[PDB]
């Protein structure tokens, strides 16, 4: 039952009406030198496989002439390992580079959320985060230990935060608060009561607002615990889940690779129990 | 519903007793599958808990730091199940220190020890075992072990010395991160109820 | 930036689904167990095969192994091949219909592909038809140790070498000679009656010819029975399409038998890459 | 001095009792070591008996056919310990039989299921588990399992059907091939005592 | 229109003269390019002829079996250009046979000799050269060579013996298969006239 | 630090280059044409085999030489193999004579390997002799597809499954049982006359036993006709050497045939090393 | 004896005439090999000089920067053969710039251009040719070429403009680095004469 | 068949063990964690490197030791490299000593290699010595932009491109030219007091020359300060030996800097093979 792959033409329509050009590359890509996961062949070629669409897009940007503005959409397999098994999953995605504003990222969110909303039946949840916290959190916390708290935040291990709180004698109350709010106060209105830098509040307010106004039937939730995404993203961060099938249906965010900014997102037709 | 992945072994009774004090009734109590109105219990082996969570075949489970780290598992671990303190250690025969040649090491945790070796920049032969790992040195099967310790009786019986403390172990309740959002209401109710009963036991 | 004319894929989709062709998308890489020349070795130890032919993929892959019917399908994806020691990829659009119950199934595939060709290419289109049949027939009396080279000779239209062969080997190859000559001077279907072929071969060529010429008076349907090359891969009617505008081979396919089965497919070529 | 790798579990008692009947006295005992004059007993998990034997670190051991076939291991197998019949079996949910094409199989015995799939012209995804293997089809994890049965209790208690006997399991005493020659008078004299006590029963 | 890949060197004059005897008038010339509204000639090296035809950047070329076998290139070959007999051969220093170890072989034809060495089940180092190949056994660059021979004058003037005849070589006119169809009226007219010309010199 | 008693290498080289064996040193890696078995892929397209069997290696290098040559070589290098999924290597000393013209050729090999082993290792050494010509004679008397199983049992000295096979599948395997039992209780060459054995097999065992016994009065020469897995690889007499000190197998060799071609060879393991 | 690898073609008379002026007497001569009782030269192709010098089958040779760089050969280069200055350049159709992404580049100089592409982070498909490189842009075999130029009339004739200098070219005398130590009395005598001749010109 | 003058390995072995070097033997293929140039993949996921340089192998093996180790070792094995796209192998005899306590250690190394070469090779042997310390000095006064270019010119003895640069840039190269000119006309060690050298660099060459020249009357000891190539493999003095009879580079080594310390080594090139 390949038939889900029709949603691609729908996605293609959304993205072209918004200025997105189709981006299509082979799954294998020749590599100057070995860089992690690779395949070699009997002819002395070394290849990398598509593991990350946005890395692939940025890397093709380097091939092209100076500057190069880029507003593309893709639809293809992304390969990954689980243990030592090569695994593929189809993805529909967007990429814009630079993000000139917030409206660019919001255009990106609009297209991906509108898609998820059509492609999956059953309550959809839009979880929004922001890399720009963390730096606020850690800078009342001793430098060594930063790796630890960040971990505990990602895992939502309130318990062990209370333990470090007592055994090392530092008040971690706002860390405890972010974790707590990610459980009990996920409504955007609780941003008011959260201690964050003006620009993080703002981005969060206008993303939560824009999504709310546009999508009355999707649950727009805030969760600032996704600390692992700290060094792949820089700014707004989002994730979509499908309740009906209980799975992770989409992800993306703002990013900043070697100067200059971008946003991108991706949808996984099915995939992701984790 | 809410599908749980309970580890058989030392914790089985503890966890299952917490569940009972919570209002859970099963009506299908089999040695390996306790199926209930609004909760099903897979009685699986501890190493396998993570497997069940990451494929989403269970929503909640109970793990030690040791299996979580051994499995590169990346979940949600809100609070612990009380448990005596244990530790993952490197250990070898008394007054022998770390042999420099190519360090032969036995574990039940090849992964954890394969990483430990990388971090110390060693070259090591990992002899995977299932239990009785403290014998390896005595028998000449390895020059070293990486295994769990609590009191350090087994280690003093087999004339082994702690040469290093790798990490300390605690038993976590763990949650698959999507069902924490998809079945959020269910999860949080059950998790509050669970946590309230652990709390009764001062 | 790795643009792909995606309207064409849409248009091909609209033409295929209008006729009950369903989608078919699978990862390009595949797990192999035995090393087969064109394999890839990964850092994990797995050994792979890369998609080189869609009809093979369509057969192995899904085809509901155990009981139950007909599979139509269209696909759009990279097919990979080696040019010398380089890996290159063709983005193909194609159709597979297995089982091949009758010439009707072949004319339905042809109708879609040829319709897509005259729409996508902007300059007189040539639809060349052949039949894998007429080979066992010539060769009939040529000694077995000569079959290989006579087939290559017919493949490369080496009329001179054949006439030299004929004389040096004191063998009549006039029947082979006429076929090469016809492939040059008697390519109009209106010669099929004048051609020495087995009945079933001529009838297939006539019916396909009548229909194509009636439905696409703008294309030029021509008969060419050389192309010995396609026998170790096709079985029955065969076709190729040429765009006189850009001077390329723009499509090919035909009937095949993969053990007791029988199918037809075909492929439009729109993009070389990498 | 010969060393024995004895397997912990439902074999430990039988073998130990035979040894006692042989007239072996232990002197020093831990949960893991049994050490008497002329004999040491390494109390180990059943899968690791081959690894204690193959590496020359124990002279004699006791395994079932399952552990022996899951380790490609090469060793002498003089006689067996009498044991209630059990077999490795391929199984899957009641009725539904063998849904093929792509086959996913959960086991405690990866090596044994590999070798099995191959010698069936099968394309299969092995899921290793440490136990509660019978549980995998009910959950999302496999379509079939390979595991050990004796009563049929466990398979029918989880609505599973034997789909193929792979092999009957017996437990062997095994000897290090080297130490069979290098210590043979001591290996044979011990093995003769053992054989006579089991034979007599 | 008709693009011809013409092999610079030995065949140049013969072909160009065939072309003239056919009606071709150039009106525009250089070392490299000979045009004439209806016809273009790319004056290329013999080795590159298939690479021009195979990519369909020229429609008709002239080639020896040696370059066709060197580039695993298959394209339509209607008739031959008549020339003197030549053979691709294996050769080593006079009466000294085949060396029994990893054989060192010099050649302009690395792909032909790689295939020869397999088919003969051989372990060999291949040293590519661009010419003057008959040195090398003399210099000590190689034990053996795979090269072209016609008489045997060059082989013997340098103390070499033929040790194996690999294949005999002829000169083919070759056509780019797709343009055989896209521009057939032109191709056939040209090839028809060119074949007439080769039967009025009487070959 | 990756130390070798190279005195042992020089010594072995003296023993060999006196019997007319000549040195044979080649690269561990060798370019292959087809992806057979354990291969190694290279950043240039090359496939390689790695030296897994010295006789297999010496034998390929003979075939590169095509007037056809009497090879009498000794070697000293690593032989590589897999232990599960790690490449390990054993440092080996060995001989190879192709063609074997007589037993006298096999005896010369034995004499160097044994003499080498009794001087390289401390322990009282055991030379265990076998002969592959025993099996054919043993097999038919016994049903066809009960063969490659009673071989596994011989190999495994599974005397108990044989006695049980003697009843559950009604056949006489008493001479199978005797071979096994001999290999436990009557391994002394003196018993070779007691043994029911094809004539040529018996002459070969008797002359080897004798030869070794007379020349090496401090090694225990024993006779063991199990280890049936040497069948698909050896052809004629076979030997293994054990050190009772290290309690390890220390040497192994034997007669073999490769296409109407008889040779003998022997290897010693000083061994060690991880790749 | 000193063996020299002499480049056939453009430089061939220049060098041979320099040798004449040094007292070099050949007794045997052939299109391909020239032998004197003390000096023999291999008349080889210019690209093949470095491969005669690396294997130490010749002691001295004469070749350009282009060949020296195209084979990644490092041998000694004491002084030059005087020649008109030329440069390896990137060229393409006039005005047509540089195509983004996949650059097809035709050249007789695969390595140099492969290296040049690496240095500018280019993805480029390289089409090796034996000559008449300036065709290919027309023809559409390539978008771009990497070729040698001096006067520029060849590129101008074919409507190509230069897009980048890669390196300036000179021709050198080159010496096998071992021959220089190993028979230096001779190499140094010969080079000294060789220099004296060139200075007089 | 693949003979090797083992009488020469044994000779070398005696020479080395008399001076206290221990044998160093390890497999040709080692594990690697991450990819580093030339590498090999097996059908098991393993990634391997091959022995491309002994001293690098000796050191990346000595690092596996806590207190660090005092290492004094001779080898004897194949070293691998690519020639084109083909794997080739050369059998090398070498020495390696880390720490280098003084010059006496370096000279000890030069004594064995040089003596092995004078015995192993017919035609007059040349032992050419240099020093890495000479280049700091040189470059001190020349712009940073053209350091790498000048060092290549000096390594090629391209006196003409130097002079041309003396004029296009307007620098005193002067000193660089002397060094090239000297490496042709004033190679004799007697010219070391006239060479404009850092006094330390002069002391080491003076002393190495003498020692060699006094102990080796038939060898031609020569000084060549070019060989900029060695500038980041070695740190101190270097040497190369040539055999005039055949016409080849037969031995090479020198002093090097190993993270914290000083070590010396050298090797002899005694036989080349394929794969
Ligand atoms: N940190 C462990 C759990 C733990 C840490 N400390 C005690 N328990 C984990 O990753 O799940
Ligand atoms: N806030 C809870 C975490 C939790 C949410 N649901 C259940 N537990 C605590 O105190 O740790
Ligand atoms: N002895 C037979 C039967 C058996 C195997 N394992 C246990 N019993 C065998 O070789 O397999
Ligand atoms: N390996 C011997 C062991 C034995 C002891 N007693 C008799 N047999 C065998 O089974 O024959
Ligand atoms: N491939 C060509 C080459 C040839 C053969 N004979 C002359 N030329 C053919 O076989 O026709
Ligand atoms: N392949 C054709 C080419 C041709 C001949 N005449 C005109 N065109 C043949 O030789 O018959
Ligand atoms: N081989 C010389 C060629 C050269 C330099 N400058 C001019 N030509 C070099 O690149 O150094
Ligand atoms: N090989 C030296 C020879 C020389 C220099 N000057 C005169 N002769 C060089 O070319 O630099």
């Amino acid at each position: 039952d390949f038939l889900d792959f029709e949603k691609v033409f729908s996605f293609y329509s959304k993205a072209t009406k918004k200025g997105f050009s189709p981006f299509f590359v082979p799954a294998l890509e020749k590599a100057e030198e070995p860089a992690g996961n690779f395949f070699l062949d009997r002819k002395g070629n070394l290849f990398s496989i598509r593991e990350d669409f946005t890395k692939t897009v940025l890397n093709h940007r380097k091939r092209y002439s100076p500057d190069s503005q880029i507003k593309v959409w893709y639809a293809d397999f992304v390969y990954r390992y689980s243990g030592s098994d090569l695994v593929a999953e189809y993805q529909l995605g967007l990429e814009k580079v630079p993000r000139n504003s917030l409206d660019d990222s919001l255009e990106v969110l609009e297209i991906i959320v509108e898609s998820a909303s059509e492609f999956f039946e059953g309550p959809v949840i839009v979880e929004i985060g922001h890399t720009g916290v963390y730096e606020d959190l850690l800078k009342e916390i001793p430098k060594d230990l930063h790796e630890k708290v960040l971990n505990l935040i990602d895992t939502k291990n309130l318990a062990e935060i209370e333990f470090l709180s007592h055994m090392k004698k530092i008040d971690l109350s706002r860390v405890e608060k972010i974790i707590e709010d990610s459980i009990y106060r996920r409504s955007p209105e609780h941003l008011k009561t959260m201690d964050l830098p003006l620009s993080v509040r703002e981005d969060l307010l206008s993303a939560s607002s824009f999504l709310q106004e546009k999508f009355p039937t999707v649950s727009v939730e805030i969760d600032l615990t996704l600390a692992r995404t700290i060094e792949e993203y820089c700014g707004l961060i989002f994730t979509i889940y499908d309740t009906s099938s209980s799975r992770l249906v989409a992800a993306g965010g703002e990013y900043t690779v070697n100067g200059e900014k971008g946003v991108g997102g991706s949808i996984f037709l099915e995939g992701k129990t984790c | 519903m809410l599908k749980l992945a309970i580890p058989k072994g030392r914790l089985e009774e503890k966890v299952m007793t917490y569940l009972k004090k919570t209002g859970v009734i099963f009506e299908r109590e089999s040695s390996i599958l306790r199926e209930g109105k609004d909760i099903v219990c897979f009685m699986v082996r501890p190493f396998d808990v993570p497997t069940y969570l990451v494929h989403g075949v269970a929503d909640i489970g109970f793990c030690g730091t040791d299996v979580l780290l051994e499995k590169e598992t990346s979940l949600i671990q809100p609070f612990f199940i009380p448990t005596n303190i244990s530790r993952m250690v490197l250990a070898g025969p008394k007054g022998r220190g770390i042999p420099e040649g190519e360090k032969r090491i036995a574990t039940k945790f090849p992964n954890v020890t394969q990483r430990y070796c990388e971090s110390k920049g060693w070259h090591c032969r990992i002899i995977p075992l299932k239990g009785s790992v403290e014998l390896a040195p005595i028998a000449g099967l390895s020059d070293l072990i990486v295994d769990i310790t609590e009191t350090g009786r087994t280690l003093k019986e087999n004339n082994l010395e702690i040469l290093d403390e790798i990490f300390v172990i605690r038993t976590h309740v763990v949650v698959n991160p999507v069902s924490y959002r998809t079945k959020r209401e269910e999860v949080v109710s059950f998790l509050e109820k669970l946590q309230e009963v652990i709390e009764h036991d001062s």
